[PDB]
RNA sequence: AAAUUGAAGAGUUUGAUCAUGGCUCAGAUUGAACGCUGGCGGCAGGCCUAACACAUGCAAGUCGAACGGUAACAGGAAGAAGCUUGCUUCUUUGCUGACGAGUGGCGGACGGGUGAGUAAUGUCUGGGAAACUGCCUGAUGGAGGGGGAUAACUACUGGAAACGGUAGCUAAUACCGCAUAACGUCGCAAGACCAAAGAGGGGUACCUUCGGGCCUCUUGCCAUCGGAUGUGCCCAGAUGGGAUUAGCUAGUAGGUGGGGUAACGGCUCACCUAGGCGACGAUCCCUAGCUGGUCUGAGAGGAUGACCAGCCACACUGGAACUGAGACACGGUCCAGACUCCUACGGGAGGCAGCAGUGGGGAAUAUUGCACAAUGGGCGCAAGCCUGAUGCAGCCAUGCCGCGUGUAUGAAGAAGGCCUUCGGGUUGUAAAGUACUUUCAGCGGGGAGGAAGGGAGUAAAGUUAAUACCUUUGCUCAUUGACGUUACCCGCAGAAGAAGCACCGGCUAACUCCGUGCCAGCAGCCGCGGUAAUACGGAGGGUGCAAGCGUUAAUCGGAAUUACUGGGCGUAAAGCGCACGCAGGCGGUUUGUUAAGUCAGAUGUGAAAUCCCCGGGCUCAACCUGGGAACUGCAUCUGAUACUGGCAA
């Protein structure tokens, strides 16, 4: 890039991209674990995974990696499925 | 940020500023929410040099609009003249 | 108190939905002769209670499908 | 931007006195007024209605020293104004500063009055006005400036002024060389051989 | 009170007439181009064609009051020396004023450009709910205690360069935990869970490791709920041409459920149902950015969308995501392509549809200008810095408006030219001469206004422990203008520096002579020209416009010649060969009811500018501007029930 601020913005955007990718992948991993627990049908294991997942999505939403609405939607969906499970 | 500022239309070497309330991002002589008076720097001294609808100005200021230095100067000068 | 349209059901072969035709008089823009114009709207019909030809009262709502944005408030007359 | 050529030629073409000379001398002692200018002036033209309309417009224009563009704008303004279109056109024409100066008699002719206006010799409300087409309004005071009041031509012109008919709607004090435009002149007080309705037709053909 | 007041025809078919009918002209307007000519000023305007390619220089930075620091310059402090004894000199010391590079915060998503695409994912009008919203603003509370790094830097090192690579070092308002938690999120509840950052100014005492702690003020950070602004989304109507395009559509149409989004949603899936659109024109093709508006028109309309403003789309072509409140991003990233360029041939760089400018295309469209003084915009406590936005200047008669190019007198009707039936007539008061003035240009002198502010001191009121600091309010001082030698005013000189273009057969205002001889030539149509041509060319005279005038191109008008207002069809162009008949259009008469159409009233809205009315300011006008009318519409509500419609009889 030709402009001085443009170069620095590109560098900062790459750094932020790597940090955000790490944290977002962590959150998605913890969600997919509870989805696999649901697909295995154990209420207890899925509840353990859900109550460990809950504090992390709220913190990432508060830190701006995702929206509060997205975190709340995830919590609502998982609670719905877990309660609807036998 | 809502701001109260002057939209200079006038003519060459004969400016006639129009006090307008607008989003600060829009261009100067562009989209404005509401006009609240006028100011003519050149004055015959028998004309109305500045007219300000202070009530609507206060309404928007209370809502949270900021004020350009020149609009604040105009408001202060008219209230001082009164 | 609520904006509303009135029309007749022209087709009900869809699951939980119906298409209603709203007809109105409009003065022709140039010539002037009042001409009938029709607007067909895909309407949401829970319970599929509307038969073809029925006259139904409709109101606008949120998008319910790709095309459905109106819901049936009441049936006015049915099975003419 | 102004007609500078011979003046009596226009009067000969229009077939009447246009007051393009001071008047001190009878115009028939200065030219063959009753004959059209040119090699074939003696022949008489069987003139069409369009011809007579054009001749009427040209007569008024050459009386007031106004060119076609300015006269067209005057007609547009008169048509816009409320009331009889021809009458307000005549009022607008008679409201020119040079015409007012000539009526008050500071110039022997409208051209001399126009030169007086142009050369910073006329004041309106104590302000120097140098534009010929300045519209004078009722209750205006037009005065000769002190510095230009000693010009011999104005003191000469006041005699011709007192020898022609005195307009009703102007009050002129010749001693102080100041005058008051009391009111806009009506149709009846100015000459009745101007067929303004011909001009109204010409600007609607 | 006012918001209108408003409409012209002519030539041409025939031996002559009336009609039908086409062609042509007279009017305005232009982002105009060309030809002849050309003084000044004000305002406005200036690649419509190649979104063709681009040399060069500028168009996005800012904060030391977030931080580590000191490369540079200015100090100081130590510090010896030249030696004049401190007049300087070298050397450290980020100790100070500040600041290159760097981390970090905010801003590059605004401002500016263009109209390729787009016939509806767009725009205009009117509605709506299922959403977000940096900075701004109101309220309510918090603001605890830790941790591991990484730039900068140093060392080594690859490459021609671009750009890198390995190893150590340091900091924060960078990053990550842990504590804390409701009116916040999830849930029916029960509960569960979730955050933060300091910095600056001053300081009575008091403690102190002399750093500070501590008090106070200002600003900053976190959470929730609002306000406003902006944005995303949904519906209806409107929004070109073609029917020598009649059928189109399988995520297509709907449903259940899962997933995804800030949000509803075939947005995406899995399955089920087999639908959806269309003659009220779907689909397909061609063409085109839309609107307020502009030109024209009496009006309805026709055309049009330059400049100003609102909206959309694009940023070499195609595609994609990331950061972020906001982009799938003009002067950001990655990939592909065509180009152009650097080379060590391995590799790389670039995107004027930003401002000037170059080449090219074309009939045709300008300066590689000055300034941040005013209005805004970004950062900042502020000073201030940046700003080809903007304010101004330069170029052009491109348009509109104004002004001058002299005024008066002047018959010997001079001379000369032209005509002459030879007497004269005409150019013509025209000139000359004789009087007068000096606008504008030229020279000299004065001089507004665009300037508000900001900085320093003072004083008073807050302030709190504090007459500190800071905020507000005064008062005092010296200052801030690109334009600019400004507008404007005063003085000098001298009529002195300044008039062209088209036409003259009829339409259409203005006529003769000479030359020419159906040749040369003219022409918008009718038409001219073959021996006296008012039509060709020259002269004299005249007519119309005027610093312009003519020619061409394009739109409306005239054109009632797409006729809705406002036309026709026996013979002039025009009644299908005839009948039935579906969709569609219309429908006898009475009563009731309905309020759909219709009418009345009210509300909201119809952005600003433009048009119009009454005024105001530039010496007038153009131009700028105040208030109003208007924007004939759309939607909602309450009324009227004659007419049309629905229903009933
Ligand atoms: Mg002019
Ligand atoms: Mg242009
Ligand atoms: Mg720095
Ligand atoms: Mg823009
Ligand atoms: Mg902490
Ligand atoms: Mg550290
Ligand atoms: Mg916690
Ligand atoms: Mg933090
Ligand atoms: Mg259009
Ligand atoms: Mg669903
Ligand atoms: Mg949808
Ligand atoms: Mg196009
Ligand atoms: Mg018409
Ligand atoms: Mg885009
Ligand atoms: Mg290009
Ligand atoms: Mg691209
Ligand atoms: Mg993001
Ligand atoms: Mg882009
Ligand atoms: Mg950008
Ligand atoms: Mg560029
Ligand atoms: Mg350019
Ligand atoms: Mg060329
Ligand atoms: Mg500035
Ligand atoms: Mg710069
Ligand atoms: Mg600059
Ligand atoms: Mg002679
Ligand atoms: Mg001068
Ligand atoms: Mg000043
Ligand atoms: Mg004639
Ligand atoms: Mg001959
Ligand atoms: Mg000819
Ligand atoms: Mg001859
Ligand atoms: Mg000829
Ligand atoms: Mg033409
Ligand atoms: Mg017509
Ligand atoms: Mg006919
Ligand atoms: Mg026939
Ligand atoms: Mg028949
Ligand atoms: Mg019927
Ligand atoms: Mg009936
Ligand atoms: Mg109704
Ligand atoms: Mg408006
Ligand atoms: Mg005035
Ligand atoms: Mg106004
Ligand atoms: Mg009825």
């Amino acid at each position: 890039a030709n402009i001085k601020s443009a170069k620095k913005r590109a560098i900062q955007s790459e750094k932020a991209r790597k940090h955000n990718a790490s944290r977002r992948s962590m959150m998605r991993t913890f969600i997919k674990k509870v989805y696999a627990a649901i697909e295995a049908g154990d209420k207890a294991a899925a509840q353990k995974a859900f109550n460990e997942m809950q504090p992390i999505v709220d913190r990432q939403a508060a830190k701006g990696l995702i929206h509060k609405n997205k975190a709340a939607r995830h919590k609502a969906n998982l609670t719905a499925q877990i309660n609807k499970l036998a | 940020m809502v701001t109260i500022r002057l939209a200079r239309h006038g003519a060459k070497k004969r400016p006639f500023y129009q006090v307008v309330v607008a989003d600060s991002r829009n261009a100067r002589n562009g989209r404005f929410i509401e006009r609240v008076g006028f100011f003519n720097p050149i004055a015959s001294e028998k004309e109305e040099g500045t007219r300000l609808d202070l009530d609507r100005i206060a309404h928007w200021v209370g809502q949270g609009a900021t004020i350009s230095d020149r609009v604040a100067a105009l408001i202060k000068e008219v209230n001082k003249a009164a | 108190k609520i904006r509303t349209l009135q029309g007749r059901v022209v087709s009900d072969k869809m699951e939980k939905s119906i298409v209603v035709a709203i007809e109105r008089f409009v003065k022709h823009p140039i010539y002037g002769k009042f001409i009938k114009r029709t607007t067909k709207l895909h309407v949401h019909d829970e319970n599929n209670e509307c038969g073809i030809g029925d006259v139904v009262e409709i109101r606008e709502c949120r998008p319910l499908s790709k095309t459905k944005s109106w819901t049936l408030v009441r049936v006015v007359e049915k099975a003419v | 931007a102004r007609y500078l050529g011979p003046k009596l030629k226009l009067s000969r073409r229009e077939g009447t006195d246009l007051f393009l000379k001071s008047d001190v001398r009878a115009i028939d002692t200065k030219c063959k007024i009753e004959q059209a200018p040119g090699q074939h002036g003696a022949r008489k033209p069987r003139l069409s209605d369009y011809g007579v309309q054009l001749r009427e417009k040209q007569k008024v224009r050459r009386i007031y020293g106004v060119l076609e563009r300015q006269f067209r704008n005057y007609y547009k303004e008169a048509a816009r104004l409320k009331g009889n279109t021809g009458e307000n056109l005549l009022a607008l024409l008679e409201g020119r500063l040079d015409n007012v100066v000539y009526r008050m008699g500071f110039g022997a002719t409208r051209a001399e009055a126009r030169q007086l206006v142009s050369h910073k010799a006329i004041m309106v409300n104590g302000r120097v006005v140098n534009i010929a087409s300045y519209q004078v309004s009722p209750n205006d005071v037009v005065s000769i400036r002190e510095k230009a009041k000693k010009q011999s031509r104005v003191k000469a012109a006041l005699e011709l002024a007192e020898q022609r008919e005195k307009p009703t709607w102007l009050e002129v004090d010749a001693g102080k060389m100041e005058g008051t435009f009391k009111r806009k002149p009506e149709r009846s007080d100015l000459s009745a051989d101007i067929n303004e309705h011909l001009i109204v037709e010409l600007y609607s053909k």
